[PDB]
């Protein structure tokens, strides 16, 4: 079996900049690498089947090169419709192959998460449960980790996190960490983000 | 314009069989080899199997070598896949693709739509909606099965509206949300299988 | 250079495996093929050595008690064709190809070179370079 | 059925686990590798020579796994799976994939685009030359074989049956170059072999099948393979996968699929014409089409014999054209079920003449070693020859004489009937006697001359034929005539249509092609061609519409190269018929310093040289310019000593005074003071001798110096070696 290592793991650039994602291999394989593009939720699509060999409906902006060890993919001009993850395949030796993949997220400026908490259980509390959540909206980059005053675990549902795709305008994400205790078994939303000087917390206690 | 439509999926209890077929549109099936390619949710892409032109010698991937049965004929353009045994880790999205030439060098130009195979014993249940105060979001938790469509008011929030994908709890039920940002509205939540709608007005309340 | 006749006799199968690489001892060697109309009838076993400088394939016969060296890439390519037919089936065969799949994966690649010039006789004389 | 995965450790034995899948092997026979059964074992040994351990593996598989499981119906072409049930020997012993791949290294460069001249769905076969094939006689009987019992037969179309193919065909196995592709089984029709020093070409033709192996000593070999459009072929690569890689060639056609085995696709071939050769067989089933494109390109490389004596791209193109021509003829015959006598005679002559030019000019090999061999099942030449031998042994218009000689030349073992040669002698002399009157030759005459030459040059009796006829061919070539003949060739190539008409060399022929003169390429004669160009109104128009006025001077020089480079440049032709020229160690002979050579009587020949003669009896003409002089030497075989003779002077007796001829056998040499040479005229007969005595009253222009300038001077050369001047 051959292991494919793709570098870098993630690339965020502006529109029109040259983006370069290479793909490594355990074996000393000669020539053919196959690039694909998977947009989130979408089925994958072929781009280049050897190095420079691009053909299909995907625009001619793309290119590639390299021999014998590493093989690179280069986008001459980046476009807003290029947001997807990029996997590579090594066909030189059969047994199986594929790349780890590289996510490309189109950038511009840079925002920070606005932290708000949501206490009221009123129409809930008499139904036998309580829900107090914490929302991180319109923030870049992706990295934020949410901890609570109570020990973070799967039972509290704190480890449950869903992240929407970038907004079509500001290219910023939205993060939600849900705190739910069924049948009512100190609370704080601890946000660690690079756009912040310190991991400031907005708490709630009842 | 060449198309491939996949038929199969559903949910099957661990340790049983499923046959995923694939349709061929406009392409002559007797020409080029066919790929089955698997992608697990949140995970990457992993090749599975190749069928040689027509009924013939098929190359199997490492992991599934004992548990997989693959066959195809040029009559109905039917390329099936049979998973006889492996239960736990085979939950993923399966793709059907066709190699560029017959040779493996060039990978797969053609592609299919998709099929989602899941592994559980479950039934439908009801959802619930809770208000948020005073960024004005909604909340929906503990429902089954997918989907739940959540809109905002009428037509006017197409911007600031973010509807979050579902996440499976440990209780076997999913949960998600939807949000919008002002800096009084109503969150619109509808559930098809269990037929449930809960409308919750948003009026800012007191906090401590 | 120190050449090779293409054939050395072997009575036992254990000796074929222990036989040192021909490429290591010699410089340039000739491949030879057994004097029998139907290979299958006479053939006993196929021993292929991967890690050798020029990975070698050895065809061995019992009742003749001989071992012949033949073209490494062609022999195994030729083998996979006869056992690769669509009409052929069975789990014995499926085990052959799976092991035959990555045979050369670890070893030295084939020639990218170009054949030297000169006339080529037909396959009568085996592509002898003689013009007449 | 046993699969066993081992691990090797030290030299004792190895740890393993046995997994029999569906059947039984003796499990105690895994201790000693089963040679006992009718099965076969595979052992893949990975051991680092550094004395590490590594691992090995085993799969014991059964025997049967090795053995395999007009129209194309009854006679097919069957591809073979592998080397096992076909010839195994070359597919083992081959150095392919080890030292080299016959294929280009990149699988992307394999598939080629089909040329425009290739067949389509509208024209499943292709274009056919306009003098279209005569239809079978409705009420008549097709003979089993070709025959002629009469002279009328060689003129009228005579037909014979293709039934040779259905009965006498041979099933044979073909092995493509270097075991590049797996063996191919075809039903044989014919086999062609052309050999030389510089190259050999093997052609195998069968039902819906052709194999032409083209090989140069100075270049790469290539093999052209033609199989029916249905047939797919599998290339032999190093990959042990069960997948398929299609060997270099275009998409399949409506009729045939063509393959190219060779490395020339990009790396070697000069042009994008790698797809041009692949389209050869799909262009036509008319053998005249391919022999036309062979004849056209034949001349073009003779002009270019200056820079490169070896034209590599012209060797492949011409050879591939010869091969595909015979393939067309077998396949036109299998398809339409009837043959033609003049189709079978042609390929006998075309296989001689085109092979000679193939190896000599294109390959560069010594013309001494040029030879060829042809076996066609629908042609029995040996019999045809015997039918001819009794035809000769049982006035002739030039058309009738062409057919007699062409068919005399086409079929020969070197044995030619006495009446055949005696015809040829009569032909040349009758062209000569008319050529000292008029300035040009019609196509009927042009063709008649060709075979007449090829007949006499084919083999101290037959030797004395080659010499005296070399004079005659040389003599007919005059500065006046050569400009007409080289003009014909230029008009023929400019108005040439490859698609709708057959171009043939004997149609453009001329005595200057059979002449020894190396001097027609001199600036004098060349610039006389350019000023003779408008004399053919259509020609001058077309020439200026493509080539620059500078290119026209070159193109006119190119077509003047042919006459000097055809017979005179042949070293083998020279050495045999004029050994005297080469006898003592001589620079001028091999340096081309001898501009013109005239065979004298036995052991002696004249010659013309620009620089200082190192041998012979020298007569220098003092009326000529210092830097561009003219010296008539008289050479001898055993006499290599140098000396000088005396130019003497005689006069001409009154034409009707002496009815006796002492003059005949001499030569009239006319030249200017510019150093240029003009007219070499031999006095054949008393009729011509009388014409000499009349100045201004002669019908022969070189004899009358009222038609020339004041630079015209006359010398009379003698069989003795005596050199004289006419007073008048
Ligand atoms: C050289 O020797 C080899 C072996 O020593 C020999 O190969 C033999 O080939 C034949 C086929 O031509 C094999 O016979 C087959 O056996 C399988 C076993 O399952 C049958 O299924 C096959 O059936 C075919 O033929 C039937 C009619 O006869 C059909 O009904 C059916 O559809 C199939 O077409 C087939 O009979 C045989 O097994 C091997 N021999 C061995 C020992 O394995 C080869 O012929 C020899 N070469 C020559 C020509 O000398
Ligand atoms: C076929 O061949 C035989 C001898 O090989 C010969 O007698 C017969 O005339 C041939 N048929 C024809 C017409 O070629
Ligand atoms: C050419 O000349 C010959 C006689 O020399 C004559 O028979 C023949 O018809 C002529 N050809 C043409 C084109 O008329
Ligand atoms: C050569 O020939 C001429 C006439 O043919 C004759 O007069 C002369 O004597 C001859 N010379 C010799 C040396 O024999």
């Amino acid at each position: 079996d051959i292991q494919m290592t793709q570098s870098p793991s993630s690339v965020s650039a502006s529109v029109g900049d040259r983006v370069t994602i290479t793909c490594r291999a355990s074996q000393g394989i000669s020539s053919w690498l196959a690039w694909y593009q998977q947009k989130p939720g979408k089925a994958p699509k072929l781009l280049i089947y050897a190095a420079s060999s691009l053909q299909s409906g995907v625009p001619s902006r793309f290119s590639g090169s390299g021999s014998g060890t590493d093989f690179t993919l280069t986008i001459s001009s980046l476009q807003p419709e290029d947001f997807a993850t990029y996997y590579c395949q090594q066909a030189n030796n059969f047994p199986l192959t594929f790349g780890g993949g590289t996510k490309v997220e189109i950038k511009r400026t840079v925002a920070a998460p606005s932290v708000f908490i949501f206490p009221p259980s009123d129409e809930q509390l008499k139904s036998g449960t309580a829900s107090v959540v914490c929302l991180l909206n319109n923030f870049y980059p992706r990295e934020a980790k949410v901890q609570w005053k109570v020990d973070n675990a799967l039972q509290s549902g704190n480890s449950q996190e869903s992240v929407t795709e970038q907004d079509s305008k500001d290219s910023t994400y939205s993060l939600s960490s849900t705190l739910t205790l069924s049948k009512a078994d100190v609370y704080a939303c601890e946000v660690t983000h690079q756009g912040l000087s310190s991991p400031v917390t907005k708490s709630f206690n009842r | 314009e060449v198309q491939l439509v996949e038929s199969g999926g559903g949910v099957v209890q661990p340790g049983r069989s499923l046959r995923l077929s694939c349709g061929a549109s406009g392409f002559t099936f007797n020409t080029y080899a066919m790929h089955w390619v698997r992608q697990a949710p949140g995970k990457g892409v992993e090749w599975v199997a190749v069928v040689s032109d027509g009924g013939g010698n098929r190359y199997y991937a490492a992991s599934v070598k004992g548990r997989f049965t693959i066959s195809r004929d040029n009559s109905k353009n039917t390329l099936f896949l049979q998973l006889n045994t492996l239960r736990p880790e085979d939950t993923a999205v399966y793709y059907c693709a066709r190699s560029r030439g017959n040779h493996y060098y060039y990978g797969m130009d053609v592609w299919g739509r998709g099929t989602t195979v899941t592994v559980s014993s479950a039934s439908t249940k009801g959802p619930s909606v809770f208000p948020l105060a005073p960024a004005l979001g909604c909340l929906v938790k503990d429902y089954f099965p997918e989907p739940v469509t959540v809109s905002w008011n009428s037509g006017a929030l197409t911007s600031g509206v973010h509807t979050f994908p579902a996440v499976l709890q440990s209780s076997g039920l999913y949960s998600l949300s939807s949000v919008v940002t002002v800096p009084t509205y109503i969150c619109n939540v509808n559930h098809k299988p269990s037929n449930t709608k809960v409308d919750k007005r948003v009026e800012p309340k007191s906090c401590d | 250079t120190p050449l090779f006749f293409g054939a050395k006799p072997l009575s036992d199968v254990s000796l074929i495996i222990t036989e040192p690489c021909v490429s290591s001892v010699y410089e340039a060697w000739d491949y030879a093929a057994p004097p029998v109309s139907n290979l299958s009838e006479a053939l006993s076993g196929i021993v292929v050595k991967t890690k050798c400088p020029v990975p070698e394939v050895i065809l061995w016969f019992k009742d003749k008690q001989m071992a012949y060296w033949t073209n490494p890439y062609v022999t195994l390519k030729g083998l996979t064709q006869s056992v690769g037919e669509e009409h052929k089936s069975g789990d014995i065969r499926d085990a052959l190809l799976d092991a035959l799949s990555g045979v050369w994966v670890d070893s030295t690649p084939s020639s990218t070179n170009i054949p030297e010039n000169g006339c080529v006789w037909g396959a009568d004389r085996l592509f002898q370079r003689v013009c007449q | 059925a046993l699969l066993r995965e081992y691990s090797d450790r030290n030299m004792s034995l190895k740890l393993e686990a046995f997994y029999p899948t569906g059947f039984d092997e003796e499990l105690i026979k895994s201790l000693h590798w089963g040679n006992d059964r009718k099965h076969v074992f595979l052992v893949i040994v990975k051991v680092n020579p550094t004395t590490h351990e590594g691992d090995v593996g085993l799969v014991i598989f059964p025997k049967y796994l090795l053995s395999p499981y007009f129209g194309f119906l009854s006679h097919p072409v069957t591809p073979d799976v592998s080397f096992f049930d076909s010839s195994f020997a070359p597919y083992l012993t081959t150095q392919h994939l080890v030292a080299f791949t016959t294929f280009p290294p990149n699988p992307l460069v394999w598939h080629l685009e089909r040329a425009e001249t290739a067949a389509t769905a509208e024209r499943p076969f292709g274009v056919s030359l306009l003098p279209a094939r005569p239809t079978v006689p409705k009420n008549t009987i097709l003979e089993h074989k070709a025959h002629f019992a009469t002279w009328d037969a060689l003129a009228r179309h005579t037909f014979f049956s293709a039934e040779a193919i259905i009965t006498n065909s041979t099933l044979r196995i073909h092995v493509p170059l270097f075991g590049s592709v797996w063996p191919i089984r075809y039903w044989a029709t014919g086999s062609v072999l052309l050999t030389s020093d510089s190259g050999r070409v093997e052609v195998n033709i069968g039902v819906g099948f052709m194999s032409s192996l083209i090989s140069l000593s100075s270049g790469l070999p290539i093999e052209l393979i033609v199989v029916p459009h249905t047939v797919k072929l599998n290339a032999v690569t190093s990959d042990t996968t069960w997948f398929q890689l299609n060997p270099p060639g275009p998409d399949p056609g409506p009729s045939y699929r063509v393959y190219l085995l060779g490395r020339g696709l990009d790396m070697n071939f000069s042009k994008h014409a790698t797809v041009d050769i692949c389209a050869y067989p799909e262009e036509s089933l008319d053998y005249r089409y391919h022999l036309s494109m062979a004849h056209t390109e034949a001349l073009r490389m003779t002009t270019k014999a200056d820079q490169h004596d070896i034209n590599e791209e012209s060797y492949y193109h011409i050879a591939a054209r010869i091969a595909t021509s015979i393939f067309a003829l077998s396949e036109m015959g299998r398809t339409t079920e009837y043959f033609l006598l003049d189709e079978i005679v042609d390929v006998q002559y075309q296989l001689k003449f085109l092979n000679y030019i193939l190896m000599r000019i294109g390959a560069g090999a010594h013309p001494n070693t040029i030879s060829g061999t042809s076996d066609l099942i629908f042609a029995d030449p040996s019999q045809l020859h015997d039918e001819l031998s009794l035809l000769f042994g049982q006035f002739i218009s030039y058309d009738e004489a062409r057919d007699q000689l062409k068919t005399a030349y086409a079929l020969s073992r070197g044995q030619d009937h006495v009446n055949a040669l005696s015809l040829a002698r009569r032909v040349i002399m009758s062209i000569y006697k008319g050529l000292l009157v008029k300035q040009n030759l019609n196509a009927t005459e042009r063709q008649a001359l060709f075979f007449a030459s090829m007949i006499l040059l084919n083999f101290s009796s037959r030797v004395l034929d080659g010499r005296t006829t070399l004079l005659l061919m040389t003599s007919m070539c005059t500065a006046a005539h050569a400009t007409q003949a080289a003009l014909n060739i230029q008009e023929g190539l400019a108005y040439l249509n490859p698609s709708k008409h057959m171009f043939t060399i004997p149609n453009v022929y001329s005595p200057c092609m059979g002449s020894l003169r190396t001097d027609l390429t001199e600036e004098i004669h060349v610039m006389n061609l350019l000023s003779a160009i408008p004399t053919r109104p259509g020609l001058n128009e077309v020439l200026h519409t493509q080539l620059d006025e500078s290119e026209i001077f070159d193109a006119a020089f190119k077509t003047m190269m042919i006459f000097t480079t055809w017979t005179a440049k042949d070293l083998h032709i020279l050495h045999t018929h004029v050994p005297e020229v080469f006898t003592c160690q001589d620079a001028a002979a091999r340096n081309g310093e001898y501009v013109l050579i005239l065979p004298a009587v036995q052991g002696h020949s004249y010659v013309i040289t620009r620089n200082k003669p190192q041998r012979g009896l020298v007569y220098s003409l003092a009326d000529v310019d210092v830097y561009n002089p003219i010296s008539v030497v008289y050479l001898s075989k055993d006499t290599c000593v140098s000396e000088h003779g005396v130019i003497e002077t005689v006069a001409l007796p009154h034409p009707d005074n002496l009815k006796e001829c002492l003059y005949c056998g001499s030569v009239f040499l006319r030249y200017l003071t510019t150093g240029a040479i003009m007219d070499i005229i031999i006095i054949d007969s008393k009729d011509t001798e009388r014409q000499l005595a009349a100045m201004g009253n002669s019908t022969i222009p070189p004899f009358n110096p009222d038609m020339h300038g004041d630079d015209s001077k006359a010398v009379l050369l003698f069989p003795n070696g005596t050199v004289v001047t006419l007073l008048g």
